[PDB]
C-alpha cells in the first residue's frame, strides 16, 4: 500500500499541477483584460469631465 | 557646429541641440545622499545620486533642490546637475558647442555673474548667452505681442511685450508656484489622515497634484457641490497599496493661484496681478496686450485654468474688450522650444560672448551692454 | 519514504486547491469589476454623444 | 594564507576555510561533565567532554549550553568549545588564520568586546572581524535587498536591507527560538504520558521536533480533522524502545512560533513581526521588501512554514500586492555560506581589526566604523 | 453651574472643575485586559481595567493605549476612558456642566467630529468645546504674544501668537514625543543586557526616563567624559532588585529630541523647526517671538533642556537679538491652567455649541465660526 499511495501520490501531483499552470495562464489573461478595462474605463471618465467642463462654461 | 540649449528651471532640468523640435533630455533637478551606513562591502556606493537616479533610490535618500525659487543656493549641487547633464544625459563635450541660458526675471546679478564665471571656468564653452524665460516663451508662440504667464516650480512672473519692445517697468513678479501648491497639498491632506512628512514621499504628493488637482470655474458652487454630493470623489493608489480617496482637496490646492491668502501670502491672485501689469502699461496698446495674453509654465498645465482666468479677467477688463487666453497644449515646454528657435537665427550670432571677450572684460561683461 | 512522499503530496494538492479557491474569488471580483467598467464606459458613450450634440447646437 | 569563518550560532557550531561551498564540521555546542563517582581505575576519565564526543556519552553526563538567547553566558566553556573547534574538528593552528565571527544584532556591547579579547589574547589570531548573520543570509542568498528572517536556536530577528542599506531603527528581535519549542513540546507531551526532564532527554526531544513536526497551514480545521480521523498519528522509536505515538502534538509545537501566546510570551507571531517592521521602513521601498522575503535559520526549516507565512502576509498586506518567500534548501547553513562569500571578497581584505590596531586602541576598537 | 475641562492628552488623562489652581485627578489613559485564565471561581473579576487601577496591575493585564499620536484610534477604549473620568475620578453627572476638551493642531477632522457626536450622544452634555492646546499653554503662561512649544506624550508643535492673532500658515507639527523616546530608551538600554519587551516594562522604563534622563549642554564633550570617568554613573533600583547602572544613555536618550536623525526621522530638531517657524512669520514681529519663547508640556522637564535650546537658537539667530526661554516650573499642567482660565471668562460662555445648535446642524457645526 506504500507503493500505491506512491502512485496516487504522482499522478495526482501530475494532475494538479496541470490544472495549477492552467490557472497561472487563466489568471495572467485576465489580469491583463483588468488593466485594459481600468484603462479604458479611466479614459472614458475624464473624457467625460473634460467635456462636460466644456459644455458648463 | 550646433548650439545647445539647457534650461534649469527649477524641478526640472531640459537641454538639447539647437533647432531640435524637442528637448532631447528632461529630468528632475535634485541630488541625493544617503542617509544610511550601508552594511553590504564592495558594492562601493557612490556618496551622491544625481538626476533621474535620484527618482529610482527614493526610500534610501534625502533629496534637496539646488534652486529654491529661480536663485541658486546650492553651488556645488548646481555644478554637478551641469555636469550630469553635459557627460551623461547628452554624451557630449562642451568644449566646442556654445550653450543657451536662461532665467527668470528680477533675479540677483550675483547669480547671473557666477554662473558665467563657472560656465566659462568649469567647462570651458566657447560662448554663452543668457536670456528671459517669458522672451523665448514669446518666439515658441509665433507671436511679436502680448504679455506671457511663466509659472513654473520656483517662481511665476509676467513680462508685456508689444511689437518686440519690452517693458520693464511693468514687470510682475510672484513666488508662488508649483512647490507652494504641493507643500499646500501636504498640508491639506492631513485633515483626511494621511500624513506626508519626508522628502521623499514629497514627490508622491507631486504625483497626485499633477494626476488630480483641477481648478474650479466656480469656488462656492464647487464647495457646495462637493459637501452635498460625492461624485467629485476621486483614489490614488501609493506605491504601497492603500488606496487613498480625496474629494474637497482635490480643487484647493490649485485655488492658492488666485487666493493666495490660503497660504498666508498678502499678494494679489494671478488674476489680478495680471490685469495690474496690463493697467500699468501705456493706453495705445491695452487692447493688443488683452487678445494675446500668453500661458506657459508647467503649472499652467491644470485642466479648467484657461477658462477661469479667462472668466476672472473678463470680469475686471471692461466688458468693450475681446479677452483671449492662448494655451497650447505643450505649454511645460515652450521656453525650451523658444530657445531652440532663438538660437537656430542667423542675426543671433554675433550675440555670443565669446570666451576672449569675457577674459578681457571680467565676469561682468554679461551686464554690460553687450547681454 | 512512500509515506513521506505522500505526505508532501498531500501537503502540495492542500495547498494548490486553497490556490484554486483564491483564484476564484479573484475571478469573480475581477469579473464584477470589468461589468461595472464596461456599463460606465458605455453610459459615458452615450452622455459624450449627448453632450457633443448640446456642444454643436 | 587563507581565511577562517566560524559560526558559533547557538546550539551547533559549524565553521570551515573561506572559499568553501560549506562548513567542514558541525556539531552542537554542548559541554558536558561526569555526575556520577565512578569505580574503575586506570582509564582515567577526562573532567570535560565538548563537542559531539558528548552526544555519544548523553546518559552519564549534565548537557550544559554555554550560550542561552546569542549572550555567551559561561565563558570558560566557550573557550573549551573555541578550543576544540580549531584544534580537533580543523586540526589548523588560528596563529597564520584570520578569523571571521558571527554575532546576532541587539546584543551587548560588552560580548563582542570579550569575544575579540579572547580571540587576540587566548589564541593570538592575526586579525579577525565580527560581522551580522542577516547580511551574510542575504549575501548567501544572492540578493542585494529584500527582507531577511533568521531564526536560529537561539533567537528570531528581522533585518531589513535595501539597495545594501540597513534600516537599524526597523530592525525587531524576538526570543522566541527553538529551545523555547523544545520546551514547549516537553510541556505538551506530559499530556498523553510521557515525561521527559534530565538534560539528556532533551536532546531526544529536540530529535522528536526534527524529526515528526511540521506547521498547519490552517490550526482550526486542523484540530477538527484531528479530533475524529486518526491519520496525524505517528510512531518515534526511542533509544531503547517502547516506541511512542503522538497524534495533534506534532502540528502544535511550531504553532507557538504563530501563536506566542501559548508560552505566555507578550509579543506577535513571526508573521506579523515581519509585518510590522516592513511598515516600519519607509513607503517607497516597501514593494521590494514584499517580494524578496528572505528565510534563513534552523527553526525556519518546519514543513509548510513558507506557504503558512505567505498567507499570513498576504492577508495582512494589501490585496494589490505580490508576496514572494525566498526559501532555499540551505537554510541552515545560509549564514556560513554568507560567510564564506564575504571572506573571499577581495575588497574585505583592508577591513581585518589587525593585531596592531587591537593593542593601540584597546578592546574598544570593535564599535568603530569596523563594525 | 459650573464647566468642566477636561484633557485627553495621550496616556495621561488630566481633568477638573473650571475655576480651580490644578486639576483634581490625573492618571494614566490606558486599558487593561487580562491575558491569562483565572482558576479562582466566584472572583467577581472584570474584563477591562482602566485608570490608575491598571497601574497596580500591569503583571497580570495587557496595557492597550487608545491614543497613537493625538488622533484617537480605539473609540470603545476612549468611551470606557470617558466614562471612567466623569464618574469615578470626578463623581460628577454630566448632564448639568458644560465641558471643555483640547486637542493637537493640524487633527483629522473626523477625530473631533467624532469627538463631539460622542459627547452629545453618549454622556448627552448640554455644551461642549474645543480648543487648541498651544492657546490654552499662552493663556496660562499670562503671555498675549510668543511662539510656544507643546511637547507632550503623542505629538510635538510650535503655533506662534502675536498680539493675540495665530499664524496658521507658521504651524509646524512633528510626531516626535515622549512614547518615542521611552521607545529609543528600550532599544539603548539593550547594549548592557537588560530587555524590556512587555507592555508592563514599558512603564518601568518609562519611570527610569523621568528619574534619571537629562539634556547634556554639549553631546561631544559629555560622550568624551562619560567614556573617560565614571562619574554619570548612577543606579535605579528595579522593583525586585538586580539595581541597574546607567552611563552615557542616561543623557543620550533626550539627545533624539534635538537628533531625530537617531530613529531614523528625517526631521531636524525641535531647536530647528521653531527657528524655521520663526522665520516663516512676518519680519516686524521676530523680535518679540525671539523673547517670548515659551515652554510646555510634560516632555520639556529634562534638567538642562532650557539652556540647551537656548544656546542652539542663539546659535542660529542674528547676534544683536536676544532670546529669551520661558518654562514654568509647572510646565505639565500649563495646558489645563490655561483651559480653566479661559472657561472662567464671562465673554466665552456665549461661544459654547449648545445641544439645540448641534442638533440642528449636525456634526459639521464644529468646523464652523464656533470653532
Ligand atoms: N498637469 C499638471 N498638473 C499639476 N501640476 C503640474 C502639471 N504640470 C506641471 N506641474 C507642476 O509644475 C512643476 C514643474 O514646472 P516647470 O515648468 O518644470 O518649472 P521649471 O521650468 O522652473 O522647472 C512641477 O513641480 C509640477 O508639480
Ligand atoms: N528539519 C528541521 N525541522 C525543524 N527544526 C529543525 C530542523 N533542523 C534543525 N531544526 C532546529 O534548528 C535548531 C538549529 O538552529 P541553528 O541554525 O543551529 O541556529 P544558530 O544558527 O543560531 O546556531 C535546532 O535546535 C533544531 O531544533
Ligand atoms: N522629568 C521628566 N523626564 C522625562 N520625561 C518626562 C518627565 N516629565 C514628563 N515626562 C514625559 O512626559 C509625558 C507626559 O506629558 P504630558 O504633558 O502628560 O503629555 P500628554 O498630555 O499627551 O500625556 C510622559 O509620557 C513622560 O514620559
Ligand atoms: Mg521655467
Ligand atoms: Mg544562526
Ligand atoms: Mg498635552
Amino acid at each position: 500500500e506504500a507503493e500505491k499511495a506512491a502512485d496516487e501520490s504522482e499522478r495526482g501531483m501530475k494532475v494538479i499541477e496541470s490544472r495549477a499552470q492552467k490557472d497561472e495562464e487563466k489568471m495572467e489573461i485576465q489580469e491583463i483584460q483588468l488593466k485594459e478595462a481600468k484603462h479604458i474605463a479611466e479614459d472614458a471618465d475624464r473624457k467625460y469631465e473634460e467635456v462636460a467642463r466644456k459644455l458648463v462654461i | 557646429t550646433t548650439a545647445l540649449v539647457c534650461d534649469n528651471g527649477s524641478g526640472l532640468v531640459k537641454a538639447g541641440f539647437a533647432g531640435d523640435d524637442a528637448p532631447r533630455a528632461v529630468f528632475p533637478s535634485i541630488v541625493g545622499r544617503p542617509r544610511h551606513q550601508g552594511v553590504m562591502v564592495g558594492m562601493g556606493q557612490k556618496d551622491s545620486y544625481v538626476g533621474d537616479e535620484a527618482q529610482s533610490k527614493r526610500g534610501i535618500l534625502t533629496l534637496k533642490y539646488p534652486i529654491e525659487h529661480g536663485i541658486i543656493t546650492n553651488w556645488d549641487d548646481m555644478e554637478k546637475i551641469w555636469h550630469h547633464t553635459f557627460y551623461n544625459e547628452l554624451r557630449v563635450a562642451p568644449e566646442e558647442h556654445p550653450t543657451l541660458l536662461t532665467e527668470a526675471p528680477l533675479n540677483p546679478k550675483a547669480n547671473r555673474e557666477k554662473m558665467t564665471q563657472i560656465m566659462f571656468e568649469t567647462f570651458n564653452v566657447p560662448a554663452m548667452y543668457v536670456a528671459i524665460q517669458a522672451v523665448l516663451s514669446l518666439y515658441a508662440s509665433g507671436r511679436t505681442t502680448g504679455i506671457v504667464l511663466d509659472s513654473g516650480d520656483g517662481v511665476t512672473h509676467n513680462v508685456p511685450i508689444y511689437e518686440g519692445y519690452a517693458l520693464p517697468h511693468a514687470i510682475m513678479r510672484l513666488d508662488l508656484a508649483g512647490r507652494d501648491l504641493t507643500d499646500y497639498l501636504m498640508k491639506i491632506l492631513t485633515e483626511r489622515g494621511y500624513s506626508f512628512v519626508t522628502t521623499a514621499e514629497r514627490e508622491i504628493v507631486r504625483d497626485i497634484k499633477e494626476k488630480l488637482c483641477y481648478v474650479a470655474l466656480d469656488f462656492e458652487n464647487e464647495m457646495a457641490t462637493a459637501a452635498s454630493s460625492s461624485s467629485l470623489e476621486k483614489s490614488y493608489e501609493l506605491p504601497d497599496g492603500q488606496v487613498i480617496t480625496i474629494g474637497n482637496e482635490r480643487f484647493r490646492c490649485p485655488e492658492t493661484l488666485f487666493q493666495p491668502s490660503f497660504i498666508g501670502m498678502e499678494s494679489a491672485g494671478i488674476h489680478e496681478t495680471t490685469y495690474n501689469s496690463i493697467m500699468k502699461c501705456d493706453i495705445d496698446i491695452r487692447k493688443d496686450l488683452y487678445a494675446n495674453n500668453v500661458l506657459s509654465g508647467g503649472t499652467t498645465m491644470y485642466p479648467g485654468i484657461a477658462d477661469r482666468m479667462q472668466k476672472e479677467i473678463t470680469a475686471l477688463a471692461p466688458s468693450t474688450m475681446k479677452i483671449k487666453i492662448i494655451a497650447p497644449p505643450e505649454r511645460k515646454y515652450s521656453v525650451w522650444i523658444g530657445g531652440s528657435i532663438l538660437a537656430s537665427l542667423s542675426t543671433f550670432q554675433q550675440m555670443w560672448i565669446s570666451k576672449q571677450e569675457y577674459d578681457e572684460a571680467g565676469p561682468s561683461i554679461v551686464h554690460r551692454k553687450c547681454f
